[PDB]
């Protein structure tokens, strides 16, 4: 059992969903028609991949997933694209008119008209589970739908499924590919309203991904496709422990216990290696040591910040492929003797390690090399609060003049919601300060 | 999805027709309404501006309005005149004689209901109407007064749809008709309250461009309208061809309008090459379609649209360069206020082009000019009997003047604001 | 000890229910307040336009009673 349900919200969430499900199909040997010849138990089973896929009597393997957008053109591409047969039509839900980059339309004016249908389709998925574990929610911070509708949905899920865990994958805005001036408003509004409803959230900064694609894959001007394929490799590293078995495999829930010391402090920093082109991977085999070292190079982080000027509260290493513990231990010993790794005084310094043997996969025609071994580090560090600071400053500059605020008031919001949200962010920055001070 | 287009009065109808000619040419639609293009990119978002009729015929979603009949004849004989729906022509007999009060309160009020019937029939069959664009001048009688009446009535029936205008501002260099500053102030008073977006197309600037830069010693209306049609084509490019960007009129408005009253834009066009040259030229005062120096104010927001095949890396680098070297002209309290679009399909007869849309506080210079001419007459009450004879009070003139002065003062307030 | 065990499990049930209750009531208050504000915004706009139509009628009734 232990099933998980994925929810993909708005453009960014949908398109990242496409990249993730394509990659999962390649990892498990599922064809685009849904057939899986290696699966000899027809119509059911409790194999590890059944946490993410259900099975019909006709042998089709069907994602446990809902896609939601308030306009139709992005999800229409899924309806007509390569993987159109993977999904039942009731899983693909669209309205007619979007939120126009406005949190208030996604949470209230437009969002209210579709929330009950979305919840009922989710209920249909939940009823097929024999031991549902929780939810995975994919969305942008900056869009009207990804911010406001996601907020609304999280509130309703807490009502209908109680304390059942909810995890986020959240796209943090960058000016190089950003399309709206108001993205800082939406980011604070959704972060305030979701903070009590989420158990754990993985932020992905578009500027970090853009930089990595340019520097390591030699792509002059990266597209959404490049970014989403790399993101999907990180997501796959995180969920691999849920989707494959094995004796050195370590459950993600067990990492959550270690990653979250207080309910509000639930935002891990992800780092992935190696990201390398085919031309450079040739005749250059990367060892366990080289990739483990690369996990402490800030240029490989998913969020721009400097862990060397904060403190660690947890540090986890998720290996996949041709990796044995002996080489892990030698690499860790070296890193401990060489780098600036300072823990808070109320927390032990041991690194937690997992190994999955199933090797990494790449998509055909991609810009990533196929490699024999890879690693994802997840750290809980105070340095991540720098990203909140950057966003809060931009919020202040505009709000002092009330710029664009009339667009929100016209949909029924009050200024009090702006200032209440901003205060909650101020208190979060203060929490991150308090957890790094020494005991007395 | 669907946009409904309205053209009112002589000026509005002439530039409307040119707009429909240029975009019909860009989409490969002939005067009979048949598609004979070479590329699927031409039809993918065709329905934004065109209806499909039987026989795969494409008919503009366009309504044609005047109090003067005969402009209807000149349109109908124009090259694309057969393409328009015959029932969409709504024309009176009387004329308005350059009198705003006739357009807004008397002759135009009688006809407005028949105009609304056609509007409603077109709107009812839209899958998902985004809103409306109107072309008119502010200096005559029909387009200014009756057009702003139409705007008010549409807002009553579609209060949640976007209302956009392309509004031609008068200049003594093109028309000597003496009452024009009255008509423009009275219309602006309406526009501040009831539109989401107004492109200020200034006949002063168009004349100076035709004379100095294009070297036309005696500019005709045709030369001015060539510039207008190229600008309007540029500014609707991002809705009209498939291309990285997923937007509707409301999301554009949300990106461009930080305060509801400050929604009067300065358009530009280049050339009248390399990406640095286009970029330098589009930010030059001499390329603006409003007679304003942007270095006499600050930008609240800017959109830049490039057309043709070129390097996106290079476009990004040049936009950053202009911002870095001209940083004093962008208000510091709105981060990331410059947006860029690239369309692969060039306009007819050019390999590369740029269209500029600016929300600048320097637009106050335009409003000041008009204001000066207004006061010069109002202080002697010259020609006022033309308007009071239609039932108007002096008081309405006083209020309109006051509101335009307030708009100026507000632009100055945001020009002087700082961050610390 | 057995009675303490029963108090622990009852406290856990109670806290889960109280969290559900408070989130439901907070959501309902917000979704009502937003509806009221939006409808008031639209009603003020319509009322301003109707006052405009009234003024246009008084103007035409001025021009008729001039002659
Ligand atoms: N990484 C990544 N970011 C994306 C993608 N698509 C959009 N974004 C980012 O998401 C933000 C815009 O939000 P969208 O997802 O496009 O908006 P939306 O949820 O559809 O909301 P509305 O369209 O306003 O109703 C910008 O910061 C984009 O850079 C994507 O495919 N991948
Ligand atoms: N740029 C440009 N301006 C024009 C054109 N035609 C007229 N104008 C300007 O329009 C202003 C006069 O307004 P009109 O459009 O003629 O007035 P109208 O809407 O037709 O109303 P009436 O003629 O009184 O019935 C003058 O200032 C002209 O300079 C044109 O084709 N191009
Ligand atoms: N405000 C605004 N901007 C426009 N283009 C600039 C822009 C491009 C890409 C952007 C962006 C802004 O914001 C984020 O991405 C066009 C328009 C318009 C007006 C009237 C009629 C129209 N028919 C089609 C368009 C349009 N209106
Ligand atoms: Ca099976
Ligand atoms: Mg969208
Ligand atoms: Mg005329």
């Amino acid at each position: 059992m232990r099933e998980c349900i994925s929810i993909h919200v708005g453009q960014a969430g949908v398109q990242i969903g496409n990249a993730c499900w394509e990659l999962y199909c390649l990892e498990h040997g599922i064809q685009p028609d849904g057939q899986m010849p290696s699966d000899k138990t027809i119509g059911g089973g409790d194999d590890s991949f059944n946490t993410f896929f259900s099975e019909t009597g006709a042998g089709k393997h069907v994602p446990r997933a809902v896609f939601v957008d308030l306009e139709p053109t992005v999800i229409d591409e899924v309806r007509t694209g390569t993987y159109r047969q993977l999904f039942h039509p009731e899983q693909l839900i669209t309205g007619k008119e979007d939120a126009a980059n406005n949190y208030a339309r996604g949470h209230y004016t437009i969002g209210k008209e579709i929330i009950d249908l979305v919840l009922d389709r989710i209920r249909k998925l939940a009823d097929q589970c024999t031991g549902l574990q929780g939810f995975l929610v994919f969305h942008s911070f900056g869009g009207g739908t990804g911010s406001g509708f996601t907020s609304l949905l999280m509130e309703r899920l807490s009502v209908d499924y109680g304390k059942k865990s909810k995890l986020e994958f959240s796209i943090y805005p960058a000016p190089q590919v950003s399309t709206a001036v108001v993205e800082p408003y939406n980011s604070i509004l959704t972060t305030h309203t979701t903070l009590e409803h989420s158990d754990c959230a993985f932020m992905v900064d578009n500027e970090a991904i853009y930089d990595i694609c340019r520097r390591n894959l030699d792509i002059e001007r990266p597209t959404y496709t490049n970014l989403n394929r790399l993101i999907s490799q990180i997501v796959s590293s995180i969920t691999a422990s849920l989707r494959f078995d094995g004796a050195l495999n370590v459950d993600l829930t067990e990492f959550q216990t270690n990653l979250v010391p207080y309910p509000r402090i639930h935002f891990p920093l992800a780092t992935y290696a190696p990201v390398i082109s085919a031309e450079k991977a040739y005749h250059e085999q990367l060892s366990v040591a080289e990739i483990t070292n690369a996990c402490f190079e800030p240029a490989n982080q998913m969020v721009k910040c400097d862990p060397r000027h904060g403190k660690y509260m947890a540090c986890c290493l998720l290996y996949r492929g041709d990796v044995v513990p002996k080489d892990v231990n030698a690499a860790i010993a070296t890193i401990k003797t060489k780098r600036s790794i300072q823990f808070v005084d109320w927390c032990p310094t041991g690194f937690k390690v997992g190994i999955n043997y199933q090797p990494p996969t790449v998509v055909p025609g991609g810009d990533l090399a196929k490699v024999q071994r890879a690693v994802c580090m997840l750290s809980n560090t105070t340095a991540i609060a720098e990203a909140w600071a950057r966003l809060d400053h931009k919020f202040d500059l505009m709000y002092a003049k009330r710029a664009f605020v009339h667009w929100y008031v016209g949909e029924g919001m009050e200024e009090g919601e702006f200032s209440e949200a901003r205060e909650d962010m101020a208190a979060l920055e203060k929490d991150y300060e308090e957890v790094g001070v020494d005991s007395v | 999805r669907e946009i409904v287009h309205i053209q009112a009065g002589q000026c509005g109808n002439q530039i409307g027709a040119k707009f429909w000619e240029v975009i019909s040419d860009e989409h490969g639609i002939d005067p009979t309404g048949s598609y004979h293009g070479d590329s699927d990119l031409q039809l993918e978002r065709i329905n934004v501006y065109y209806n499909e009729a039987a026989g795969n015929k494409y008919v503009p979603r366009a309504i044609l309005v005047d109090l003067e009949p005969g402009t209807m004849d000149s349109v109908r004989s124009g090259p694309f005149g057969q393409i328009f729906r015959p029932d969409n022509f709504v024309f009176g007999q009387s004329g308005a004689g350059n009198n705003w009060a006739k357009g807004h309160y008397t002759e135009g009020a009688e006809l407005v209901d028949s105009v609304l019937d056609v509007v409603r029939k077109e709107s009812e069959s839209c899958d998902c109407l985004q809103g409306f664009q109107l072309t008119h001048s502010l200096g005559g009688g029909t387009g200014s007064g009756m057009g702003t009446l139409l705007i008010s009535k549409i807002r009553e029936e579609y209060p949640d749809r976007i209302m956009n205008t392309f509004s031609v501002v008068p200049s003594p260099k093109v028309s000597d008709t003496v009452v024009e500053p009255y008509n423009a102030t009275l219309s602006v008073h309406q526009l501040v309250e009831n539109t989401d977006e107004t492109y200020c197309i200034d006949n002063e600037a168009l004349y100076d461009i035709c004379f100095r830069t294009l070297k036309l010693t005696t500019p005709t209306y045709g030369d001015l309208n060539h510039l207008v049609s190229a600008t309007m084509s540029g500014v609707t490019t991002c809705l009209r061809f498939p291309g990285q960007l997923n937007a509707d009129l409301r999301k554009l408005a949300v990106n461009m309008v930080p305060f509801p009253r400050l929604h009067f834009f300065m358009p530009g066009f280049a050339p009248l090459l390399t990406v640095p040259e286009l970029t330098q030229q589009m930010f030059d005062a001499k390329n603006m379609m409003a007679a304003c120096d942007p270095r006499h104010g600050r930008y609240l927001t800017v959109a830049a649209v490039f057309r043709g095949r070129m390097s996106m890396k290079e476009v990004d680098e040049q936009m950053l360069n202009v911002q870095n070297k001209n940083s004093s002209y962008f208000v510091e309290w709105i981060p990331n206020n410059v947006k860029t679009a690239v369309c692969d399909i060039p306009p007819r007869g050019l390999k590369m082009s740029a269209t500029f849309i600016g929300n600048s506080t320097a637009i106050q210079e335009l409003f000041k000019r008009i204001s000066e001419q207004f006061t010069a007459m109002f202080r002697r009450k010259a020609f006022l009997h033309w308007y009071t004879g239609e039932g108007m009070d002096e008081m309405e003139f006083t209020e309109a003047e006051s509101n335009m002065n307030d708009l100026v003062s507000e632009y100055q307030q945001y020009q002087d604001a700082t961050a610390d | 000890k057995r009675e303490h065990e029963r108090e622990v499990i009852q406290k856990a049930i109670e806290e889960n229910n109280n969290f559900i209750k408070m989130a439901k009531e907070k959501l309902a208050q917000k979704m009502e307040s937003n509806k009221e504000n939006r409808e008031a915004h639209l009603a003020a706009m319509l009322e301003r336009l109707q006052e405009k139509d009234k003024h246009a009628e008084e103007v035409r009734k001025n021009k008729e009673l001039k002659e």
